[PDB]
């Protein structure tokens, strides 16, 4: 029920713990050096 | 050497180590555990050094 501008996809396969690092603003080895969310992070992500 | 110890003391006993006249960085605490919890109250682990 929802419009959206612009709509992004990134992919990326990780291990289970930094499922959980994977968050705005975070911290870890992973949402420090390799990905970090905008703080107003207006989406979210999906882990199977 | 308190993430290096080996006989940390039961929940009935705990073991209580006082850290004093020193720099305190926290990369190696970090590094030395496979976090699992992290939630701080008082100061946000990011900007802790
Ligand atoms: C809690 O764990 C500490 C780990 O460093 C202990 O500190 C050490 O204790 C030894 C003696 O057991 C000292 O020789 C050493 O200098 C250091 O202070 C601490 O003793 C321990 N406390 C209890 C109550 O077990
Ligand atoms: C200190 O930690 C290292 C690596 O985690 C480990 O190999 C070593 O056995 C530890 N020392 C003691 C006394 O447990």
């Amino acid at each position: 029920d929802l419009c959206f501008t612009n709509v992004y996809a990134d992919s990326f396969v990780i291990k289970g713990n930094e499922v959980s690092q994977i968050a705005p603003g975070q911290t870890g080895n992973i949402a420090d050096y390799n990905y970090k969310l905008p703080d107003d992070f207006t989406g979210c992500v999906i882990a199977w | 050497e308190v993430f290096n110890a080996t006989r940390f003391a039961s929940v009935y006993a705990w073991n209580r180590t006082r850290i004093s006249n020193c720099v305190a960085d926290y990369s190696v605490l970090y590094n030395f555990a496979p976090f699992f919890a992290f939630k701080c109250y008082g100061v946000s682990p990011t900007k802790l050094n």
